């Protein structure tokens, strides 16, 4: 009945694990940053990625050696090439037989005026360097992608090291270091993995982040732009390597009935596609590695901020819903810089923008952390034509990472949106604009609860649906609700007690009772208490008859857990797991054989009696455990010692008593309305002894 | 009997946010898919002045 | 590579509501009796549905996101919260008899 | 019994070929069956 | 006894071994479909008469 709550849980828990799976998946990396100068942290790593040729990276120590970094492009064959090597020219030999991923060299003075080398051969296509310092050592990537191992050196002065980059970087702690190679070996990770999303000034301590519901309906126009990074490669300016679509920002105003609001928006793009122009192996010819354009399966995000009274109520939310209307963007011209002969021009190229999904997002403009709002926009291929002439290639849809500005300085989205905020109200009035004592509590709660609906509610089962329903949720925290209380539930102590009860049973394969079995492994009480609490198990095998004790104590919790107000989400698997084993530790079971009823109860009281006139009968236990083990079982609501004081002392008929035996719920509410005293006594008594 | 299918529709009814938990992380993490060119020549014309 | 091409739309739902009442005559007794004895489930609903592409999302979830907004499941949610009312000691109102 | 790292795929892995071999053809050929006989209309008497 | 009550607005209480009539009182039905089990009575009063 409404004891299959319990069932359930521990029943779909196993689904747990493909959320964990996805959780793994969302189980993070810090950056990336403008170029500058800090000191970072021992037990962080240094995840460079430059796309420019130029001296990548250098440390500088001013008394220990000189490390520096050079990037080398492919397509380039055995020449000299000049780069500045810590403001001081030099030149470096470069030798490439990869045509595709570029290479990284170290460069190693030995002191600050020391000789010059090239070693440290690293070769990898999303251009990933990774640099560590920690314990006495210095860490640096070493060896050829994809499995490779950490460079070892030991020089003085380690946590003074100050390293000045000129790229974007990420700084990862030791834990993510699965996460670092599988980013580092694996491809450019997309840009909505990053914390700080736009490049912009760097911060070291960014923070993701009764009552009465609030609604705002407000209009929004967002002005949005694109952002190019083109990069030439080696040779005489012959072919280039990298045209990719990067973060953009924007900021501008506009007005909403008087109000110059401020919307500040940035754009990113994922799931791009790269078109590959592969020209004549000749080291003269125009030659592009890949052209990043965007099609049907690719999708762009907005980050949308502004100051509102609705945009201050943010931080909870209940409903969220867009209903955008969809906005065309069209291409321009690219012209390419060929030194000889005709350049390449990129004509045509236009998509659409719909929306198909919204949810809270980070962004960041000097040292102010903003709760923004992300649209996802979905793409659709149109119309006009895009090739790239002068060429063989033609007949291609979707729109280039050239020149989406086509002049414009800002595409319009006009829609409304609608969100519903949850805000604290500890009266109704007085209701803000801007943004333990539990277990006493809960325990005191507990004996005011009636006894007719309760039992009511026990004859109702529950089911996955009906323990939410009346609660008040979070959009953002609903989604992992049942996910994180069949998590901890598949932990409980019942969960141990039940794969102990299996295990048991398979083993029992290869006492008390008459033979060998899973069940039959003040003495004489001892033992029946060890039977009773093998036995509690029972109630989980749905080999019972009428009400059990399980679905009081569920029907307890729905009750309590409605009732009351200060639990909070993250505070339900706690409560469930612990009612649902501390909960009524008196348990009695009582089977029958015979006409004759043996009865035994956890504490440590047993006894056995007869259907017709109660009758004290002498206790075997013998026959107990032979009959238990395959029998039907009943809850003991009406143990003998009620059972015998109603008999006595009230005119029952046989067919109540035997009911009552059976634990019939109809005869049970008749008495509860009769309001004897020594049922109510009874139900009291159970009711009291719930509480953590 | 076949009445359960309607107490089955209540009875997974939660996981209808874990179909968003897909797809609200299946749009973010979506990878780059790479495009195989012909295994034959491309460029033609050398530049001409 | 080419522009993508407009889906297509749905049978009109007051179309489906004449086309399903029309279809009266067309069932046995007998044999929806026995069918009726026989347990269904999500596997056993769309045998003869859900035809094998490598593009179906499990159209069984898709009816779960539409159900939990019908009719029955805030009867239940209503019911459920009016139980949960009463056995928390709730002191009846003079209109409540 | 091997009682391994963080949580797998056993049971979703388990059912892809559960759902695929003779058990689920066969529930699927039984419903087949019983939704045409509630069918069985245009024929008259015809199910042998 | 057996109370029989529907949606439309009518209701009825007969005899188990023989099919006739007897007076219904609204207290023992309210009380009856708090606790004990229903059943969906396909064949209706009308049609079982």
């Amino acid at each position: 009945m409404a004891s299959l709550i319990y069932r359930q849980l521990l029943t779909n828990s196993y689904t747990v694990d493909l959320s964990d799976e996805i959780q793994e998946i969302g189980s993070l990396l810090d950056g990336p940053y403008q170029p500058t100068t800090f000191n970072p942290p021992v037990d962080y790593w240094m995840l460079l990625a430059p796309t420019t040729p130029g001296v990548i990276v250098e440390g500088t120590n001013n008394t220990d050696r000189w490390l520096a970094t050079i990037l080398i492009e492919p397509n380039v064959q055995s020449e000299n090439r000049t780069y500045t090597i810590f403001g001081i020219q030099e030149q470096l030999t470069v030798s490439n037989t990869s045509q595709d991923q570029w290479k990284f060299i170290d460069v190693v003075k030995t002191t600050a005026n020391g000789s010059i080398g090239q070693y440290g051969p690293l070769l990898s296509s999303p251009k990933l360097y990774a640099v560590m310092k920690h314990n006495e050592k210095l860490y640096t990537y070493e060896g050829q992608t994809p499995n490779a191992t950490t460079a070892h050196y030991s020089t003085t002065n380690y946590d003074s090291v100050n390293m000045t980059a000129f790229c974007d970087f990420y700084i990862i702690p030791r834990s993510e270091e699965s996460k670092c190679t599988e980013y580092i070996n694996n491809g450019l990770p997309p840009i909505q993995n990053t914390r700080n999303v736009v490049p912009l000034s760097l911060t070291a301590r960014d923070v993701i982040h009764l009552w009465k519901e609030m609604q705002y309906n407000r209009d929004i126009t967002i002005r949005f732009k694109f952002a190019n990074t083109i990069i030439k490669s080696g040779g005489l300016g012959y072919k280039w390597s990298e045209i990719s679509f990067k973060p953009a920002n924007y900021q501008y105003t506009y007005t909403r009935d008087g109000e110059e609001v401020t919307a500040h928006t940035t754009c990113s793009v994922n799931g791009m596609n790269d078109f590959s122009f592969n020209g004549g192996y000749l080291p003269t010819d125009f030659v592009v590695s890949k052209f990043e354009v965007i099609k049907e399966n690719s999708y762009v995000y907005i980050d949308y901020w502004d100051d509102s009274q609705a945009f201050r109520n943010v931080v909870y939310v209940r409903s969220l819903a867009a209903n955008l209307n969809s906005v065309m963007c069209t291409g321009g011209s690219y012209n390419f810089s060929l030194p000889v002969g005709q350049w390449p021009v990129l004509t045509g190229g236009a998509v659409s923008l719909h929306s198909a999904g919204v949810t809270l997002s980070t962004q960041f403009t000097d040292f102010v952390s903003l709760n923004s709002l992300r649209f996802r926009f979905r793409l659709a291929v149109e119309e006009p034509h895009f090739k790239l002439t002068r060429t063989r290639l033609d007949r291609l849809y979707g729109l280039p990472a050239a020149d989406p500005n086509n002049g414009k300085e800002y595409y319009e989205i006009a829609g409304r949106f609608s969100l519903i905020s949850l805000v604290p109200s500890n009266d109704d009035y007085q209701t803000p604009i801007a943004n333990g004592e539990l277990r006493e509590e809960f325990n005191a709660l507990s004996q005011e609860i009636a006894m007719s609906q309760l039992i009511d509610l026990a004859l109702l089962p529950l089911d996955m649906f009906s323990m939410f329903s009346g609660i008040k949720s979070t959009i953002d925290a609903a989604k992992s609700m049942a996910t994180n209380v069949m998590k901890k539930f598949k932990k409980s102590g019942l969960a141990n007690s039940v794969s102990t009860l299996t295990d048991s049973l398979s083993d029992a394969a290869s006492s008390i009772g008459s033979s060998a079995s899973a069940w039959t492994d003040s003495s004489v009480s001892t033992q029946t208490s060890t039977i009773s609490r093998r036995l509690r198990l029972k109630e989980m095998a749905t080999q019972t008859e009428g009400m059990n004790f399980d679905d009081i104590s569920a029907a307890v919790l729905k009750t309590k857990i409605d009732k009351s107000t200060q639990i909070s989400p993250n505070t339900i698997p706690d409560i469930v797991t612990e009612a649902s084993e501390k909960f009524i530790p008196n348990r009695a079971y009582r089977v029958i054989n015979n006409d004759d009823v043996f009865e035994a109860g956890i504490d440590g009281k047993f006894f056995a009696y007869k259907v017709d006139t109660f009758e004290e009968i002498p206790f075997d236990v013998q026959k107990f455990a032979d009959l238990v083990t395959d029998s039907p079982v009943i809850s003991a609501i009406i143990d003998f010692k009620t059972l015998k004081n109603l008999n006595d002392n009230y005119g029952i008929s046989r067919q109540q008593a035997f009911n009552l035996l059976r634990s019939d719920p109809r005869v049970l509410r008749e008495f509860i309305n009769q309001d004897n005293p020594i049922i109510r006594n009874r139900i009291e008594q159970l009711i009291m002894q719930c509480r953590l | 009997m076949a009445s359960l299918i309607y107490r089955q529709l209540l009875t997974n009814s939660y996981t209808v946010d874990l179909s968003d938990e897909i797809q609200e992380i299946g749009s973010t993490k979506s990878q780059n898919v790479t495009i195989n060119p012909g295994p034959f020549a491309q460029t033609g014309y050398a530049p001409v002045n | 590579n080419s522009v993508t091409v407009r889906q297509d739309l749905e049978r009109q739902l007051g179309e489906l509501r004449e086309e399903f009442n029309a279809l009266s005559q067309e069932i046995a007794m007998s044999q929806l009796i026995d069918l009726a004895l026989l347990p269904l489930d999500m596997f056993s609903m769309f045998s003869g549905i859900k035809s094998t592409i490598d593009a179906a999302k499990s159209m069984a979830t898709n009816v779960m996101k539409k159900f939990k907004k019908s009719g029955l499941a805030n009867s239940v949610s209503t019911l459920t919260d009016s139980l949960s009312d009463a056995a928390s000691s709730i002191s009846r109102g003079s209109s409540i008899r």
